[PDB]
């Protein structure tokens, strides 16, 4: 019948881009808030972020570039209220309060959300094992921190992230001067995950082109060495195990293959899960480590630290985001 | 103060005690 | 504070609360011992 | 028996998952876990009452387990003055010594014990593939819950009642005689919308409808028990789920994170079932309370109030994205278009007063190593409130349990499909789909 | 058999015997008043 | 043989830590920047020169120590032990901010010598020297940052003194006085960066859920025999489901592994670039369309303005006791404040 | 405003009925492996 | 050689409970006895300042900074 | 004769624990 | 009876320290186990005992 039809459509392996049922979800959502976020980047009106009646314009027809341009999160009237296009009296009011902000952000982290399922159907459909969009919620956690969790914990979708790059910015100064952020030690642990994962990623590179077995000639590009699905391993994982052991020392070097993908995986994954549970946990004023005054000498005077000088440029980006 | 140390170090040596003991023994450990 | 008899266990209640987390050292210096087979 | 690698196929990290085709050890593994749980329960209780000072408010003592003892009435009176600590000891004290049993059930059960239970017993003895037995004890356990659940209706009903916080006065321990039994009421709430003014099942705000709501989840709860033992799974839900104690785990997983974020922002917004004398004020409380007494001072020496999006009268500046905030010590000032000016003028009491300066003071604002006020303030105030510790904490573990659901529900149907150890070079499926392109 | 003082021993100690020292001279400043 | 051929021989041989030629250069300079850095952060303050304590002596926590840089009235000088601002006086020396000048040369010449490691043990071992063209990028950057930009600046005062509070004032310093994010050499960095963690964990992740099964053990990492010849994991099963999935997929086992050496190693170098462009000023500050609109409309505002007052309120209310030698008294009246606007 | 809050309602119940039926619809047997 | 059997032996740990607690004293009594502020020249919590003026003794001068510290020094 | 690793490693463990703790009880005071 | 009710609490204590380091002790160790129960069954009925005991003390105190 029809619907037995649809189900084999929808969960079928041979589509070029797979659907599946997280896909009939994810597609409507993500291509609303695409839609939304290419004609609110290019031609939405400026957005009363604050109550103040003084708005920010984000749109590339109002004057921004592509470093400038955001869209605008909704206003701080509105809080948390749900703000669709029917809860405004006009589509230009919706537009002044910045509800294309709150339609784009629950459509994408709808869509998103359903792309993790979705990369889990696909796993299952062809076998494989399920892990990847473990992996993905490390990114997603921290799409939700920012768009979510923290305007929850603060009380306005006024203080999400900007979708923009010079909105981003301001996020982040803006979170650093409330939250001092840097000395938070799981936004340290977030910098350890991104480092370590570009620092892992260079590495495993290098390793394995460094070993790569020799097939061509100079006068080709070495890439032809390999070919799709050959059953042979492309590289010496030996030989690469022993150049990374002789420069460290050899039980600092995988001699497994899987442990050391496992590694990398395991790695930048973890550590933005905890900068992304930073964000979330400084969205309820749980805040970096404060060294303030923690020096003094014999007569009370307070010798600063450099955690002091972090305070002062705090407290000027404080008093300059405000009113 | 000597007395809070003093128990936590007994607890924390307790546990490994546990394990020492059952290792001597030769037991299902 | 605590009821007034119960004033020499003191210490002992304050590494109370620190015991459920040996409980998971406890594992793996129980896993040392038979060397993670 | 089953305790290495190549006997069970797991390494010593993934050692617990030994357990699974045991039922007597993965019963003693449970009971002395629920030892565990118990033992923290007691043993902070009491390190918590060694260092609580009763004239102190609680929230300002780093306190979180003695407050939800207050909130069931035990140990305090009105305006949540404690007027007896003696209840808090016999709750840590029964919790350790309880636990003290639970932990000699589940050694006993994980070492002495017989390691399956399907030979000894017929009743305790289950397959994870049986059906019939998982909802069985899914039954027993939702009559359990729901026990449970009309534990609290009878220490609220019956033996004392529950700190009101919205009691006249400043709140009062009351006894609970008409609950809100109407299901119309009970489950509007549940089909209430989770953003800003309506806030889904958080929003409650009295302890009528509590009361109401946790007889209907007994006897809801006993009802799915009863259903549960008397019936086998339909066909539908046998082609549904997988049938397995991953998938179990996995099913169970979810519903914790769920719950663990519900719990996050109930703690967070709630100051009914979580009142502001014990756990302190919310973050939208403290605001509105610095709002209330910059207005108070200013009109003692019109500079604080707006109109809001839909015509009320409500505080004015950054406090306006908290004009939702109700609260016993301000819902006497607001009238039927909101705040009334001649309230806030010569109708407020001292004790609101009070309360709004406490809670002003004490704004949900701190730093990691315990430090109060904004990040820009100096290390001066050592407090950060119960209400931001519980609400990160619980993000944090219904995050992680999310990805534990994640996890286990990809392995569990991988592992019933049979492709958890890798692709088959054998036959590997995408060789034999057709190419893409 | 095995000789004793090699590489592996002078970089061992180069990272060891300092890491103690400074272990010992930083517990000494734990016992400071400030 | 001769003397020469003798030495080599026992420079490479095989040990538990490989020595080589390079060793020479590499672990004496390596070994005494880690210990100045430590020595420094355990006993040494910053009293003299920033006006900061910096020391665990001076009751300082592990985020909160640093190195610090020399004085600014010091110029570029390198500060030498027996050098005419020391006189070989030790503890001057370290009053002054030669340690810094320590670590920093020191450092530079390590990293030169765990490049020529990298170079020699490649050599040996028989494989291509990647691994050395990689680590060009960290040593890029560290020579950007430490020696160019205070280079290009007054002092060895505005560089990133070695700690961890000091290299976050660094940061807020290269925020509020350069406008840094707002750089395009910078932001090809954070591509490269935050691709190059992405990389890492999908690479992993996609390996270690395209797994052949070669054991019948739950756990598949002893299935693995590192002298086997086949692959470990499916590469037509992981370019099926990220053609599926994603659109696009690696084909070439080859190419995606010389992309993950190719991204962050760009991305640092790119980044290298813009810090040397700030060591002369030459900022991404602003744009000049935008200023011109915002100073004839006083409306006009984005969040690009916003930041700029942002860094205004950075410079000024952190210039004084960030730059005391400059002597900066700013009355409180003349702060930007943002009810003042 | 209204007739597009039947529209978006209409939309959102038709994918979500849509999701729910279809892993309602005998998924774990859509595997190359087993069923 | 290997390290686990090296530190499983009870000679390696003879010397040791003789080293390590010697190098352990050693850097406590750098700190306790106040050598280390002579040393490195770190000041001590009631020398950061002088008697009345609270000036920090910051270096003006690059080819006399050592006499400008001297001079401060001289002061307290 | 040998010592056992496992007894190696949980004093080593230990001393580990009590070091940090020790930093951390300065640092509160 | 202070005395004796801190008596009592410190013979818990002891009794359960006993217990905590000596019936895992020998569970896991299953030779000449008949003596180990009784010695299992005397030390809970002990502990059990001493709990009550210790609870109507403190409400003696
Ligand atoms: C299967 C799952 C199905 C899910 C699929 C999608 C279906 C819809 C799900 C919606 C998700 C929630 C988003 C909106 C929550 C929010 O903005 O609101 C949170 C609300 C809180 O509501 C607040 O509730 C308050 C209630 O307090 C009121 O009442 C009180 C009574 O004491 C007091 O008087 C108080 O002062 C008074 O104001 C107010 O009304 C506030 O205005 C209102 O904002 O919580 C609530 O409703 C309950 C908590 C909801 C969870 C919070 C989000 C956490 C999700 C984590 C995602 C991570 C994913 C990781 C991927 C990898
Ligand atoms: C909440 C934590 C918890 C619990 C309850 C368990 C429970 C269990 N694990 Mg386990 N495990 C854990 C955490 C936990 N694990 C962690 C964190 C790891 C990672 C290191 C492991 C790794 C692991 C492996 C690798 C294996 C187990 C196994 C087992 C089972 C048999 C253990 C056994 O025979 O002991 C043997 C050990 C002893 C007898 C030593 C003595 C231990 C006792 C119980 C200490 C009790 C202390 C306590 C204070 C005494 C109070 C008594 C008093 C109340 C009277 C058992 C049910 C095994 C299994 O599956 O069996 C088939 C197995 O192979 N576990
Ligand atoms: C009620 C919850 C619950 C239960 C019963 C299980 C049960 C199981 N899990 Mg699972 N898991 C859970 C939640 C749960 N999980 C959550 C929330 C996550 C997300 C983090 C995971 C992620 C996870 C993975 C990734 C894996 C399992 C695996 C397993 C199996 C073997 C576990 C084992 O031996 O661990 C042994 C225990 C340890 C090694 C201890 C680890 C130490 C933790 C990570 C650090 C704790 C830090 C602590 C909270 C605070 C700091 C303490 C301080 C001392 C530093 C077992 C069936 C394995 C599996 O699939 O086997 C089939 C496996 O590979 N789990
Ligand atoms: C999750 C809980 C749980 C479960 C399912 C079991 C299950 C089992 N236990 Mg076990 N046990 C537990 C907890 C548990 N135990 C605890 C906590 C202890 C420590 C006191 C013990 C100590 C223990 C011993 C010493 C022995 C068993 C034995 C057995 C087996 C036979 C039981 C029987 O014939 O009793 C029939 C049923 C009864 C006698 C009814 C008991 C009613 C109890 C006492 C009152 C409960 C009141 C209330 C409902 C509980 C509220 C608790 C709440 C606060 C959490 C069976 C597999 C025996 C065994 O395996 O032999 C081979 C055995 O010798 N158990
Ligand atoms: C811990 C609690 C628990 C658990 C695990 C189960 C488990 C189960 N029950 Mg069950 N049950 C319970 C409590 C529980 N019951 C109680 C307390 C009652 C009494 C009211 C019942 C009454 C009951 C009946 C009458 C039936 C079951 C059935 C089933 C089986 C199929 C489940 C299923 O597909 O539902 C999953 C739910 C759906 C598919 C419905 C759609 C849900 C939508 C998509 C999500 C909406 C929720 C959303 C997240 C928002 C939450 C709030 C919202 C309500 C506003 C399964 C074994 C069935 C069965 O096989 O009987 C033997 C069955 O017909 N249960
Ligand atoms: C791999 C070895 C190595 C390298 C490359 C360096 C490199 C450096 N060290 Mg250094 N150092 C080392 C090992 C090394 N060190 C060791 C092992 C110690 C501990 C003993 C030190 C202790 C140390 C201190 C205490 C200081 C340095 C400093 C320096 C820097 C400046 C050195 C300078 O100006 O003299 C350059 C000298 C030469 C290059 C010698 C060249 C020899 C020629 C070619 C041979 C001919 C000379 C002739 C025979 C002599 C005639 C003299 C006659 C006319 C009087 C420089 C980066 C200074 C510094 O960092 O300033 C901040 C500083 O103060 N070092
Ligand atoms: C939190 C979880 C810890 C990381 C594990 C998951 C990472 C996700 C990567 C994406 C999928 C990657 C992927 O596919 O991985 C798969 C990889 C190997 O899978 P196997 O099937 O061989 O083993 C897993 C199960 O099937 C049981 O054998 O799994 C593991 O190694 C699990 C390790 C368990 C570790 C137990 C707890 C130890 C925690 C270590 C970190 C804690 C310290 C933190 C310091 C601040
Ligand atoms: C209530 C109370 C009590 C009880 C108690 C208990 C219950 C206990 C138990 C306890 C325990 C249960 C303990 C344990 C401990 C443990 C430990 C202390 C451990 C540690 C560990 C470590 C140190 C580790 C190490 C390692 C290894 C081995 C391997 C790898 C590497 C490392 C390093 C990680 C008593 C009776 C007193 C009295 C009354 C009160
Ligand atoms: C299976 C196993 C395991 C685990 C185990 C467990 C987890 C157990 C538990 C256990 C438990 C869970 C225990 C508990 C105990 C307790 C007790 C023994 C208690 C006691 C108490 C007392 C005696 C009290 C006292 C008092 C009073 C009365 C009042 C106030 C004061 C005081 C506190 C003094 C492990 C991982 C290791 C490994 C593998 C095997
Ligand atoms: C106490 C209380 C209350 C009440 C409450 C209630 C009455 C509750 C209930 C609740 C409920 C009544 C809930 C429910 C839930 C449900 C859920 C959560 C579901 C889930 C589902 C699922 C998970 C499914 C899945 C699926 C699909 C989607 C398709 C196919 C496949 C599967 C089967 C997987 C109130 C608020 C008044 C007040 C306060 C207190
Ligand atoms: C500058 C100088 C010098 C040099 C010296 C040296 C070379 C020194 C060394 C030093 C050293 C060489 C030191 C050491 C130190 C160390 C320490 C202080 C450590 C500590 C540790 C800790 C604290 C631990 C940690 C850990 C880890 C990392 C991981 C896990 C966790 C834990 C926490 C356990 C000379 C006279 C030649 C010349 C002139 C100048
Ligand atoms: C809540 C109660 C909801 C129960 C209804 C869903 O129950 C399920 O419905 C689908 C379609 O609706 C039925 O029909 C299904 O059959 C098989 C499932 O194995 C699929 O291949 C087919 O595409 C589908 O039509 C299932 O046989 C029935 O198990
Ligand atoms: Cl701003
Ligand atoms: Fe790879």
């Amino acid at each position: 019948n029809l619907w037995e039809r649809f189900c084999n459509w929808v969960t079928s392996t041979d589509n070029r881009l797979y659907v599946g049922w997280f896909g009939v979800i994810m597609i409507p959502t993500l291509l609303a808030a695409t839609i939304c976020f290419v004609i609110a980047f290019i031609a939405a009106p400026p957005v009363d972020i604050d109550g103040i009646r003084e708005p920010v314009s984000g749109s590339l027809l109002y004057g921004n570039n592509i470093i400038t341009g955001a869209v605008v999160p909704s206003s701080n009237a509105i809080g948390l209220h749900f703000y669709p296009i029917w809860e405004a009296a006009s589509l230009d009011e919706w537009l002044y309060n910045g509800g294309p902000y709150q339609l784009i952000i629950f459509h994408f982290l709808l869509g998103a959300s359903c792309y993790m399922g979705r990369q889990w159907e696909l796993s299952y459909r062809l076998g494989m094992r399920p892990w990847i969009c473990v992996a993905y919620s490390a990114p997603l956690a921290s799409a939700f921190a920012v768009f979510l969790i923290y305007p929850i914990g603060q009380g306005s979708f006024s203080d999400g992230m900007p979708l923009g790059i010079s909105g981003t910015f301001n996020f982040m100064i803006v979170f650093q001067a409330e939250h001092n952020i840097l000395m938070h030690p799981f936004h340290q642990l977030g910098v350890a995950g991104v480092f370590g994962g570009a620092l892992f990623c260079a590495m495993h590179g290098s390793l394995v082109t460094s070993s790569l077995i020799r097939e061509t000639t100079e006068t080709e590009s070495a890439n032809y060495g390999y070919k799709f699905g050959q059953e042979e391993e492309t590289y010496n994982i030996v030989a690469a195990h022993g150049y990374f052991g002789r420069l460290i020392f050899q039980y600092a070097s995988f001699n497994n293959s899987r442990s050391l993908h496992f590694f990398l995986a395991a790695w930048p994954v973890v550590g933005v899960w905890f900068t992304a549970l930073g964000i979330s946990t400084m969205a309820f004023n749980l805040n970096g480590f404060n060294f303030n005054h923690s020096v003094i000498d014999a007569k009370g005077n307070v010798i600063n630290t450099w955690a002091d000088i972090i305070n002062r440029a705090n407290l000027g980006m404080e008093v300059m985001h405000e009113r | 103060v000597i007395a809070q140390l003093t128990m936590i170090a007994m607890i924390g040596i307790a546990g490994p005690m546990i394990i020492f003991l059952l290792a001597v023994r030769r037991g299902n450990l | 504070k605590l009821p007034e008899a119960y004033a020499i266990f003191d210490p002992l209640v304050d590494v109370l609360p620190v015991i459920p987390v040996l409980f998971l050292a406890l594992a793996f210096v129980w896993q040392a011992a038979v060397g993670f087979r | 028996t089953n305790r290495d690698q190549e006997s069970s196929g797991f390494a010593w990290w993934a050692g617990n998952a030994r357990l699974i085709n045991l039922s007597g050890k993965l019963l003693g593994a449970h009971v002395a876990h629920a030892g565990l749980i118990v033992f923290w329960a007691g043993a902070m209780t009491l390190f918590e009452l060694a260092h609580f000072i009763p004239e102190k408010p609680m929230y300002e003592q780093g306190l979180i387990l003695i407050p939800h003892i207050a909130t069931l009435g035990w140990g305090v009176g009105p305006g949540g003055e404690v007027v007896d600590t003696f209840p808090f000891f016999v709750v840590g004290v029964v919790h350790l010594i309880s636990s003290a049993v639970l932990g000699f059930g589940g050694v006993y059960h994980a070492i002495r014990g017989p390691e399956t239970l399907e030979e000894y017993s017929s009743f305790f003895g289950y397959d994870w593939k049986d059906k019939n037995k998982m909802t069985t004890i899914l039954g027993f356990h939702l009559i359990v819950l729901g026990i449970g659940a009309l534990l609290l209706v009878a220490k609220a009903m019956f033996f004392g009642g529950l700190y009101d916080t919205w009691a006249p006065g400043g709140g009062d321990v009351r006894v609970i005689t008409n609950p809100t039994l109407d299901p119309r009421v009970i489950f509007g709430y549940l089909l209430k919308s989770p953003f800003g003014g309506e806030g889904w099942i958080v929003s409650v705000n009295n302890l009528e409808d509590v009361v109401g709501g946790h007889i209907w989840i007994g006897l809801i709860c006993i009802a799915g028990g009863i259903w549960h033992i008397l019936t086998t799974p339909f066909g539908w839900a046998r082609r549904a789920f997988i049938w397995s104690g991953e998938a179990y785990l996995s099913y169970s997983l979810g519903a914790l994170s769920m719950m663990g974020f519900i719990a996050t922002c109930f703690v967070w917004f709630n100051n009914t079932v979580y009142p502001s004398e014990f756990y302190g004020p919310t973050g939208p409380e403290a605001s509105q309370a610095q709002a209330m007494t910059f207005l108070i001072r200013d009109q003692k020496l019109g500079k604080y109030l707006m109109r809001s999006p839909t015509g009320e009268i409500i505080f004015g500046g950054e406090t306006m994205r908290f004009w939702d905030f109700r609260g016993p010590w301000l819902e006497p000032l607001r009238g039927p278009n909101g705040l009334d000016l001649n309230k806030i003028k010569n109708d407020i009491q001292p004790w609101q007063e009070r309360r709004a300066a406490e809670y002003m003071t004490h704004a949900p604002l701190g730093s990691l190593n315990s430090v109060g006020g904004v990040a820009t303030e100096i290390n001066s105030v050592n407090f950060v409130s119960p209400r931001s510790w519980l609400a990160t904490s619980h993000f944090v573990l219904a995050f992680f349990f999310l990805v534990g659901h994640l996890w286990h529900a990809g392995r569990a149907r991988a592992a019933a499909a049979g492709f958890e150890k890798g692709i088959d070079r054998e036959s590997e499926p995408v060789l034999s789909m057709p190419s893409l392109d | 058999s095995y000789p004793i003082f090699t590489v592996r021993w002078v970089a061992v100690h180069t990272l060891a015997v300092p890491t103690i020292f400074f272990l010992g001279a930083i517990a000494a400043m734990q016992f400071i008043q400030r | 043989r001769g003397w020469f051929d003798i030495l080599d021989d026992w420079l490479k041989r095989d040990r538990f830590v490989f020595v080589g030629w390079s060793g020479i250069l590499l672990f004496p300079c390596a070994y005494l920047a880690l210990g100045g850095w430590l020595t420094g952060t355990t006993f040494v303050t910053s009293w003299y020169t920033h006006g900061l304590a910096s020391s665990y002596l001076e009751g300082c926590n592990f985020l909160t120590v640093a190195v610090s840089t020399p004085a600014n009235s010091m110029g570029h000088s390198l500060l030498l032990l027996w050098g005419p601002e020391a006189q070989g006086d030790f503890t001057r020396w370290c009053q002054l901010g030669g340690l810094w000048t320590f670590i920093a040369l020191h450092g530079a010449f390590g990293l030169i010598g765990f490049m020529l490691r990298q170079f020699e043990i490649a050599r040996l071992v028989g494989v291509r020297p990647y691994n050395a063209i990689a680590f060009s990028a960290p040593i890029a950057v560290f020579v950007s940052v430490f020696l160019i930009y205070p280079l290009g600046q007054s002092s060895w005062f505005f560089a990133p003194s070695f700690g961890v509070a000091a290299i976050f004032r660094f940061l807020l310093f290269f925020q509020g006085f350069h406008n840094w994010t707002l750089n395009p050499f910078h932001m090809m960095g954070v591509a490269g960066v935050l691709g190059g963690a992405l990389l890492c964990a999908i690479h992993g992740a996609t390996v270690e859920n395209t797994l052949f099964q070669d054991g019948e053990g739950a756990s598949t990492f002893r299935a693995f025999n590192p002298t086997q010849a086949e692959e470990t994991y499916s590469m037509v099963t992981a370019n099926r489901f990220w053609s599926q999935i994603f659109g696009i997929a690696f084909s070439n086992k080859r190419w995606l592994h010389f992309f993950m050496l190719f991204v962050p190693v760009t991305g640092l170098w790119m980044s290298a670039i813009g810090v040397v462009g700030l060591a002369l000023n030459l900022r991404s500050y602003d744009f000049i369309s935008q200023e011109i609109r915002a100073a004839e409309d006083p409306e006009f505002e984005t969040f690009y303005t916003k930041n700029l007052l942002l860094n205004e309120g950075i410079r000024a209310w952190m210039a004084p006791q960030d730059q005391p030698h400059e002597n900066f008294v700013f009355p409180e009246e003349v702060l930007p404040r943002g009810n003042a606007l | 405003m209204e007739t597009l809050k039947i529209t978006v309602y209409i939309v959102v119940t038709f994918f979500v009925l849509l999701f729910v039926f279809g892993f309602l619809s005998g998924d774990p047997a859509r595997n190359p492996k087993r069923k | 050689r290997p390290f686990s059997d090296i530190i499983t032996s009870v000679r390696y740990w003879v010397i040791h409970s003789i080293t390590i607690p010697a190098l352990f004293i050693a850097g406590w009594l750098f700190v306790s006895t106040g050598l280390a502020y002579d040393v490195f020249g770190t000041p001590r919590p009631d020398s950061y300042y002088a008697q009345e003026q609270r000036s920090i003794p910051l270096v003006t001068d690059r080819f006399e900074a050592k006499q400008q510290v001297e001079t401060f020094l001289e002061q307290l | 004769g040998r010592i056992p690793l496992w007894i190696v490693a949980t004093v080593a463990g230990m001393g580990v624990i009590v070091i940090v703790g020790l930093f951390f009880y300065g640092a509160y005071a | 009876m202070t005395i004796l009710f801190q008596l009592a609490l410190a013979a818990l204590v002891i009794l359960s320290f006993v217990m905590v380091i000596g019936v895992p002790v020998a569970y896991a160790s299953p030779q000449d186990w008949d003596r180990s129960k009784q010695l299992i069954f005397l030390g809970s009925g002990l502990w059990i005992a001493l709990v009550l005991v210790v609870g109507v003390l403190n409400f003696f105190v």
